[PDB]
RNA sequence: UAUUUAAAUAAUAUUUUAAAAUUUAUUGAAUAAAUAUAGUAAGAUUAUUUUAGUUGAAUUAAUAAAUAAAUAUUUAUUUUUCUUUGU
């Protein structure tokens, strides 16, 4: 007769994957087809007052992390339509293409905020009698 | 093809050429936007045999002359800086070439190079051409003839030549302003 | 059963009746005999000119690039295409002149097609690419309804885990440019099959059915739902286009044989989906697409389920109407800086040439702004000259208030944005 | 961003320069557009049209301004903020509220002056 | 702030960039008249759907003819939101044609006043051997092939088949062929 | 025993019934893998033979080519010989001479 | 409800355009497309009347007139000052145009059909005998046309022989 | 018609379910054995991370210098007029997509000399590129605009009349609307000292520099 | 800071039966909801006649060291040699 009728699912979010810990440890460089993932090299730990006087052996410097944690991070980024082949992987930060088509679409050609980068500029003047209750 | 890193090891060249042995001679790169031939690989063209008679380099490239000119005007060929010139057409006039060529809206040439299951971020490339018209086969002949160890099928749509990166788009690109289109 | 496969020949006898009937029974005769049917292509329709009847000029010859008329006919008015021809990537190129028809099955005057409408060879796979996106849009997508486990209440009875449902199913996305494209290459496979036929009129004396029928009669218009049937695109005249279709013949069309009338477009509206991510849920209806095609469109199914094609000259005037910037920005630039030159893009609204011949409602359209265009003139925001004070104008940079004003005669004319 | 006023039209009516003209009538003499305040953020930007009290009305004011100012009618009323550029009579005011000392012309272009000078990239 | 007439806009005017004794090039706006004819059709189209009326052919749905197809607030809203931009942007391209006319017609007063009628004439041509192709292939089938059929290109008209036909009666007006079959292979 | 379904390949000869491994010529894992890692090695020390090589700012990696760009771009302003900006990340010294150096 | 794209609906110069139609048929009867096209319609003026209706009863409720002109707007009228800034084209001035349009058309149309049959007795008084188009070299002609074609000749044409006949090897008729 | 069935390829439907591991994939542990997380080994350079796209980064689109010669050379775009960005987008030699606050860099790429001159507006141009338009005899403005002044440029035909558009941040102000080395449009105003005296006198003038539309006509050739 | 070559703007989903009592209420241990969730125990998972590689390896928590190996899908290098060789 009449029981718990099932709705439509909501999709997830579109950079669900992609995690913060990522962007802030690594960043993607090179080519297009041979983008490697890198890391700043060195030791970190906590040792106490009177340890590693001298600072020249402490160098900043960027080296790649392993082969396989680069392929599991962008498999994590290539979970998002993963039926369609012919679609490259996202990307560890979005990019200026990517902001765009955001509101590109033409479901969005109406809207007039969202537009050019709304969200990424800064705010406007405010008016000088504004207040709120 | 000389080891400028052999040559400098073993003695037979000047300790200042490393940097030739590490970084390749700086030339401005053939890009869709920027047409800049390369005068040794279309040598290397007209010298390889072929059916059909290509233009000279000096016709290929715009005309570098005097810009002491007050106002320009819209002469078929100008001095332009990325190198874009009309179709020259058939080198020799008695002669019937079996294909066409169209350009795209930006005047374009139709090599287009893409990957094969570029998902995985494959470096394996190919080379799709689908903008040719009138005998296909002819032109995918000639591609056999410029390419010879490469794999090069055709539709009734595209010509795909596997194997082939952007240094081969450029010769291709070549081959066809040599032909005229 | 499959080719390769022992379940293929085991039934060895019995499958045919040694005595053979006494009416349409016969034996072979020999190689000058002429079998019905028997032809050595591989035709799985083997309608001949006979059982389906081709009009045009010639019938289609390996000889003849097209069935139709090469050059126009001293004996007969040619009427040239209202827009300038031109040449693209996939026409003909070659001059193709039908010889349009009138009401009373006679041959009135030979019109020149477009070779961009009617020239650009056919390919199989758009074609293919446009009968598969009409197959899988014109199903119903509201009866696709299941069960569920949550939604049986107390295996068998039990639902499945993930059943299809209306919302769960996917209607997909069809570009212009695809879909023109392939309503192109199925118009110029109906004139190379030599099934086109192009009238002036479609008009009935009575909005009855009666008379559909006897104008039916009249020009051989097999009609019947075993008959080959007939695709009308109905535009009006030459004279009088319009984008409506005639009250009279669209009221007589209503028949139960095989025939159906299409809008005279081989376009579309630009496909939107506002729920991409499943942000409504209330929402009910297949995922993608939200505004498909109507059905009253020119599309490849109903093309080749329909013998003949009879399009109007109104109809052939708003295809190239609506086609000519489209193949004018196809054209590469150094074709394209030569269409003013050629006199191909004298624009009317630059007082360059004579307005150009227009439908009803278009024609209806343009008066209308050219009436209203009066009130437009004593205001600031004049559409017909916009920012009319520019050069007269001087900018000032206000610092302390932080913007940019545009005074005249030591006034200020900028106007400051409300929030 | 449908409540609040956002970029978004709060009048509906458009009238003609003389309907303008008739609207502005009614205005009483004596009247300043400096006098009515922006509403708060927690009010409805709606509007009226024309109607008795208008001007009173926030949105309604300025919107009467901004159409006026498309068909070229001369506002009578005056301006919402009035620019201190000299120093002239009165040479000291008096206020409570801390809010006409920050909003006057002088005030504010000493400051963007200072930002100005201030870089040294 | 007028970047779309073509003139600099009001940052450049507050710049106080030199721009204005720039150059003086002949320039056919192709492009400009391509979108100027788009304008124009959109803006006719808009004035016929914002002058939709009710046309109902039904009975049930009979009571709407006079009406207009839009409620007259959202009829207000569409003249002030696309139909009166419409013809703005119209507008702004007749303004960029017309001044690049203007132009045009200078270049050419200098190029006559400068070398001759007949150079002018020359200098100011565009058409190239493929123009003569994309425009006239009659003119173009000796020089390539062209054709989407190559095979019926009258170079390689050759390869087609031409068959005896011939149409017999007694088959009821039916078109045959003479020549006989050949015989294809039928095992190794 | 990593893969527990063996491949079944065409029997052409009955000795193929009799044989167990697939490619009897070829060596067995580990042989393969010291082979292989030996290989390795002769090839790196092919590579080797001659000094480690430097190179200028433009064939570097990555990683180091734009830090090495920004460390000195402040410096290529004015045009003057002899300005050195010793950087930490970079390629190591080799610790004998090199005819490349 | 959510957001739906109602600047987008009932753009489309017809009415079947800009409507979510997922409940249709690959094939469609006599009734089926009488049935499809009374759906349109009547979608179109139900929600057209629905939100008439709708604004109607809220002005009137709020005291304004059904169009929504409340007592200044009507005093100016009484007046005779135009409230409109810009006063649109209305139904009578669309039909009145529509009108017109149509009977300049059928003048047009008929001026055309009185030349257009003064070049029909010049042509055929001119050309009695098919032109080169009468040919076989290249295919066979098709008894469809040849029959309707008849009429423009004096000699018959549907009267083929079985050899296809060609200008220059034999003369025709 | 088949299972991708991992370690063993592609297996036909109803074969060996027997050694499968896919089903429990879709339903490393060795190289974390030794507790040695990859996300934990390296350190945070700084607390946004690199390449933090924060608000004011100014983060340009890429168009190409021989982009934009190709453009002009094809016919796109008119060299008498002033270059735009409205002029590109109408052009459509840039595509909607790759438009965004803040608008373009005019990147020199491939290009050793300009022809003719060349006058643009841009945002942050190379100074190769600024340079090589100076040696052509064009003039580059950058116009660094606010996002509104962005969106009123793209768009102008939703403004009537001219409105009061806000000045940039002080971050723009002091990187792009006053460096004189990147041709700013407020470069001009920032080096007029008259402005500091008076308040009166702080407002500068500009005025243009100097050397209808109906499209229905009358028929005039007879 | 910008002196280096490309590209088919498409997202929605992802076994099944089960391995556990806490939950939210009602009626005097039963009643009705919960595909709620178990690092997830265990099983079942529908389609012959097929056309190419390894059959016990790999195993360095953590500053500048050439490289983990197996299994499987796609995909690439025709150079010499007396024959052979799955890189
Ligand atoms: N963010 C924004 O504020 C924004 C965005 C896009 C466009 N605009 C345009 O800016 C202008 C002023 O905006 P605002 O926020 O200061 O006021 P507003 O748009 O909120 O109000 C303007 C008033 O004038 C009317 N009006 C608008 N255009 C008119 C026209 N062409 N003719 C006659 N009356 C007209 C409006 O309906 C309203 O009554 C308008 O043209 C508006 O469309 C503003
Ligand atoms: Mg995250
Ligand atoms: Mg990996
Ligand atoms: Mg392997």
């Amino acid at each position: 007769r009449k029981a718990r009728r099932v709705q439509l699912q909501p999709t997830e979010y579109l950079a669900q994957h992609r995690m913060q810990v990522w962007q802030l440890r690594f960043k993607e460089m090179g080519p297009p087809f041979s983008r490697v993932w890198v890391a700043l090299g060195g030791k970190m730990r906590r040792r106490r007052v009177g340890r590693q006087v001298d600072v020249k052996d402490m160098r900043y410097y960027w080296r790649p992390i392993e082969p396989q944690y680069q392929r599991l991070y962008m498999s994590r980024l290539r979970i998002r339509d993963h039926s369609n082949k012919l679609r490259q992987p996202m990307r560890l930060r979005a990019t200026n293409a990517d902001i765009g088509s955001g509101s590109s679409s033409i479901e969005w050609e109406r809207a007039s905020n969202r537009k050019y980068g709304a969200m990424l500029a800064p705010p406007k003047r405010q008016d000088f009698e504004f207040r709120v209750v | 093809p000389t080891d400028v890193a052999a040559n400098i090891s073993a003695g037979a060249m000047p300790p200042e050429a490393n940097v030739a042995a590490a970084l390749p001679v700086p030339r401005i790169q053939y890009s869709k936007w920027n047409r800049a031939l390369r005068s040794d690989v279309y040598d290397e063209l007209l010298k390889l045999p072929l059916r059909y008679k290509l233009h000279d380099f000096a016709k290929l490239c715009p005309p570098q002359r005097c810009q002491e000119e007050p106002e320009a005007v819209g002469v078929v060929g100008r001095d332009s800086a990325v190198g874009y010139l009309p179709p020259l057409g058939p080198a020799d006039p008695l002669d019937t070439i079996p294909f066409f060529v169209h350009r795209s809206s930006n005047g374009v040439l139709p090599g287009k190079v893409f990957s094969m299951h570029p998902r995985n971020l494959m470096p394996a490339f190919y080379l799709r051409i689908q903008q040719v018209e009138g005998d296909m086969f002819r032109f995918e002949e000639e591609l056999l003839k410029i390419f010879p160890t490469k794999k090069i099928f055709v539709r009734s749509h595209s010509i795909y030549v596997y194997n082939v990166a952007l240094d081969g788009r450029m010769v291709l690109h070549h081959w066809l302003l040599g032909l005229g289109f | 059963s499959s080719i390769f496969s022992p379940r293929y020949d085991w039934r060895t006898s019995g499958v045919h009746d040694i005595a053979p009937r006494d009416e349409g029974d016969f034996l072979y005769q020999g190689p000058q005999h002429v079998l019905p049917g028997a032809h050595p292509l591989p035709l799985h329709h083997p309608h001949n000119t006979i059982t389906r009847p081709v009009i045009s000029p010639y019938i289609p010859s390996p000889q003849r690039s097209h069935p139709y008329f090469t050059a126009p006919l001293p004996e007969l008015p040619h009427f040239s295409t209202t827009k300038p021809i031109v040449y693209t990537y996939g026409t003909m190129k070659e001059r193709i002149i039908a010889p349009v028809f009138n009401l009373k099955n006679e041959v009135i005057y030979t019109r020149e097609l477009d070779p961009f409408i009617f020239g650009m060879y056919p390919e199989v796979e758009e074609l293919s690419k446009n009968l598969t996106y009409w197959m899988v849009r014109c199903q119903n997508f509201a009866s696709k309804w299941d069960y569920e486990t949550r939604e049986i209440w107390r295996y068998t009875w039990g639902g499945r885990t993930k059943p299809s449902k209306p919302w769960n199913m996917l209607m997909p996305t069809m570009d212009v440019k695809t879909w023109s494209k392939s309503n192109r290459m199925m118009l110029t496979l109906k004139m190379l099959q030599g099934r086109l036929q192009v009238v002036d009129r479609l008009t009935l004396e009575e909005p009855t059915q009666e008379c559909y029928l006897e104008l039916c009669r009249n020009m051989s218009w097999d009609v019947r739902h075993t008959g080959g049937g007939v695709l009308f695109m109905d535009g009006g005249s030459r004279i009088t286009p319009s984008s409506e279709f005639d009250r009279a013949f669209f009221f007589g069309s209503f028949f139960n044989g095989r025939n159906k009338i299409v809008r005279p477009t081989v376009l579309c509206d630009e496909q939107y989906d506002y729920n991409k991510t499943a942000a409504k849920q209330r929402m009910k209806g297949p995922k993608g697409a939200k505004n498909p095609i109507p059905i009253n469109r020119f599309n490849a199914y109903d093309a080749m389920k329909h013998d003949r094609l009879v399009i109007t000259e109104g109809a052939l005037m708003q295809l190239e109407d609506e086609l000519y910037e489209h193949k004018l920005q196809i054209l590469p630039p150094h074709i394209r800086n030569q269409l003013p030159e050629y006199g191909y893009l004298d624009s009317e609204a630059l007082g360059d040439c004579v307005p150009s011949l227009k439908t009803i409602q278009m024609e209806a359209a343009a008066r209308t702004e050219e009436a209203e265009s009066d009130m437009y003139k004593s205001f600031i925001d004049n559409p017909y000259n916009p920012w009319k004070d520019n050069m007269d104008a001087s900018y000032a940079v206000d610092g302390a208030d932080g913007t940019v004003q545009k005074f005249v005669d030591g006034k200020k004319v900028s106007w400051s944005m409300l929030s | 961003g449908a409540f609040t006023k956002g970029r978004r039209p709060v009048m509906r009516q458009k009238y003609s320069r003389e309907a303008l003209q008739a609207a502005l009538a009614m205005v009483p003499p004596g009247f300043e557009v400096a006098d009515v305040p922006r509403p708060p953020q927690r009010i409805l930007a709606q509007s009226e049209g024309i109607v008795g009290r208008w001007y009173s009305n926030y949105w309604t004011l300025h919107s009467m301004r901004y159409q006026c100012l498309l068909a070229g009618v001369e506002w009578p009323l005056g301006e919402r903020q009035r620019p201190r550029t000299n120093y002239d009579e009165p040479f000291f005011f008096a206020d409570f509220e801390e809010s006409k000392a920050i909003r006057d012309y002088r005030s504010r272009w000493i400051n963007v002056n200072r930002s100005l000078v201030g870089m040294t990239k | 702030m007028s970047g779309a007439f073509g003139c600099g806009s009001y940052r450049s005017v507050v710049a106080g960039t030199q721009n204005v004794p720039r150059r003086m090039t002949f320039y056919p706006s192709a492009y400009e008249l391509i979108q100027l004819h788009k304008a124009h059709r959109e803006v006719i189209r808009h004035f016929y759907v914002r002058d939709k009326i009710f046309d109902n052919k039904f009975p049930g749905n009979a009571l709407a003819n006079g009406l207009f197809k839009f409620v007259p607030n959202r009829r207000e809203n569409y003249h002030m939101r696309e139909l009166m931009e419409s013809i703005r942007r119209r507008s702004i391209w007749m303004h960029r044609i017309k001044q690049q006319r203007e132009i045009n017609a200078k270049v050419v007063e200098n190029m006559e006043v400068k070398y001759g009628k007949k150079a002018a004439a020359s200098m100011l041509c565009f058409t190239t051997p493929d123009s003569n192709a994309y425009f006239a292939p009659h003119r173009y089938q000796d020089v390539a092939n062209s054709w989407p059929n190559y095979w019926q290109h009258p170079s390689v008209n050759h390869v087609v088949p031409k068959p005896r036909w011939r149409r017999h009666r007694e088959l009821g007006g039916i078109t045959r062929v003479e020549d006989p079959f050949a015989v294809q292979a039928s095992d190794y | 025993a990593f893969r527990r379904l063996v491949k079944r390949h065409k029997i052409t000869n009955n000795q193929m019934l009799l044989m167990r491994r697939r490619e009897p010529y070829k060596p067995t894992m580990k042989d393969r893998q010291e082979i292989a890692d030996r290989a390795k090695l002769e090839e790196f020390e092919r590579k080797n033979a001659d000094g480690l090589m430097f190179v200028p700012e433009k064939a570097l990696p990555p990683w180091q080519k734009s830090l090495a760009h920004n460390a000195k771009a402040l410096g290529s302003r004015i045009n003057f010989r002899g300005f050195r900006v010793r950087v930490a990340d970079g390629q190591d010294e080799p610790g004998f001479p090199t005819p490349f150096r | 409800g959510g957001f739906t794209m109602k600047y987008k609906k009932g753009t489309g110069l017809w009415d079947e355009d800009h409507v979510n139609d997922y409940k249709t048929n690959r094939y469609l009867s006599a009734r089926a497309t009488m049935r499809w096209y009374q759906e349109m319609e009547r979608h179109q003026t139900r929600n057209s009347l629905n939100a008439r209706r709708a604004t109607q009863s809220h002005n009137n409720n709020r005291g304004l007139h059904h169009t929504g002109r409340g007592a200044f707007e009507r005093e100016l009228e009484r007046r005779g000052v135009q409230v409109e800034k810009y006063p649109l084209t209305t139904t009578t001035g669309t039909m009145r145009v529509a009108e017109l349009v149509i009977l300049r058309r059928m003048e047009l149309e008929k001026r055309a059909e009185e030349a257009l049959a003064e070049q029909r007795g010049e042509l055929q008084k001119k050309n009695p005998t098919p032109s080169e188009w009468y040919d076989e070299s290249k295919g066979p002609l098709n008894p469809n046309f040849l029959r309707s074609m008849r009429s423009h000749y004096e000699v018959d044409i549907a009267n083929l022989p079985d050899t296809p006949l060609i200008r220059g090897q034999r003369e025709f008729f | 018609c088949g299972h991708n069935m991992i370690k063993m390829g592609w297996m036909k439907i109803g074969g060996s379910w027997k050694y499968s591991r896919g089903y429990n994939d879709r339903r490393g542990q060795w190289q974390e054995r030794k507790m040695t997380p990859r996300f934990m080994l390296a350190p945070r350079v700084s607390a946004g991370g690199p390449r933090n796209r924060y608000e004011g980064k100014l983060v340009f689109s890429p168009l190409r210098l021989s982009k934009l010669l190709w453009a002009i050379d094809t016919g796109r775009i008119n060299p008498n007029e002033v270059i735009t960005l409205y002029h590109l987008r109408q052009a459509n030699v840039v595509g909607e997509r790759e438009i965004v606050w803040p608008g373009f860099v005019l990147i020199s790429n491939g290009v050793r000399r300009v022809p003719y001159p060349i006058h643009i507006e841009l945002q942050n141009a190379s100074a190769e590129s600024i340079r090589l338009i100076e040696e052509a005899g064009g003039s580059f403005t950058c116009v660094y605009m606010t996002h509104e002044g962005l969106y009123q440029e793209l768009h102008p035909e939703e403004y009537p009349i001219f409105m009061d558009q806000e000045l940039p941040e002080r971050r723009g102000l002091e990187s792009l609307a006053t460096n004189p080395s990147k041709r700013g449009w407020l470069t001009r105003w920032y080096e007029d000292s008259s402005k500091y005296a008076h308040p009166a006198a702080g407002r500068r003038y500009s005025h243009y520099l100097k050397p209808t539309l109906l499209p229905w006509h009358s028929y005039n050739t007879a």
